[PDB]
């Protein structure tokens, strides 16, 4: 029932990385925030893809 | 990576996975 | 442990220079006398820059306020002055 | 209509040099000059200090493999250099 649950079961079965993880809610406009998280992260040497 | 290797891994920024003998990826040990 | 990690690291058989905070100041206040003498290098160009456009200005084009004209142009060279110190001072203090 | 402020904007009566692509072209391989010649002054410093240890050292501290020591130095002072790079593209061209 949580939203990172997916999230872990992706990198449970794909891409089993010591990443960063970082979940958003913005309600409808989740999937940009989500965008920007990732953007943020990646430039802050977080990762890299 | 195999488990014995998985704190070496972990903590070596520059440990990378290796193509292997079969075709598959695998950090070397 | 996903969280060990950030202890990720690979030192050779001596540690980066940039650990010793000694050195991170030299770098520092190398850029910052660097940074200094662009300040005025560029002044220079504006001055240059000023009279450069009033030879090639017809008479139907605006008149420029030199005032107005040279203190946004000052004003600039000092804030991007600033903001390239913070920005040395940010390579070597805080995400070197 | 938060998203309103992502247009924020109060220009004077000149728009600022760096919306100027040219401008950044200067600044940038301003510095790009201004770091190879850092690069060579940063290669001589390693020099002296290299046999500036050698005097120093007593015959009971660890033998200095030169080669050991000098390589990882100047590897350093080429990322280093290559590192200055990309970060002055950075404030000139990513994020100014």
């Amino acid at each position: 029932s949580f939203v990172n649950t997916m999230a872990a079961w992706v990198n449970m079965l794909l891409l089993s990385s010591t990443g960063p993880i970082k979940t958003p809610v913005g309600a409808c406009a989740t999937a940009v925030e989500s965008l920007d998280v990732g953007y943020d992260t990646i430039m802050q040497g977080k990762a890299r893809v | 990576y195999e488990d014995r290797i998985q704190s070496k891994v972990f903590l070596n920024p520059q440990s990378r996975v290796t193509q292997e003998s079969n075709g598959e990826l695998k950090f070397p040990a | 442990q996903g969280v060990l990690t950030t202890a990720r690291e690979k030192s050779g058989n001596f540690p980066s220079p940039l650990l010793d905070i000694k050195y991170r100041r030299r770098q520092l206040e190398l850029r910052r006398q660097q940074i200094k003498q662009w300040k005025e290098s560029e002044y220079l160009y504006l001055q240059e820059e000023v009279a450069a456009i009033k030879s090639q200005r017809s008479e139907e084009d605006g008149p420029f306020d030199e005032t107005a004209y040279l203190r946004e142009r000052t004003e600039h060279i000092e804030r991007e002055a600033r903001r390239q110190e913070a920005e040395a001072q940010t390579s070597f203090g805080n995400e070197f």
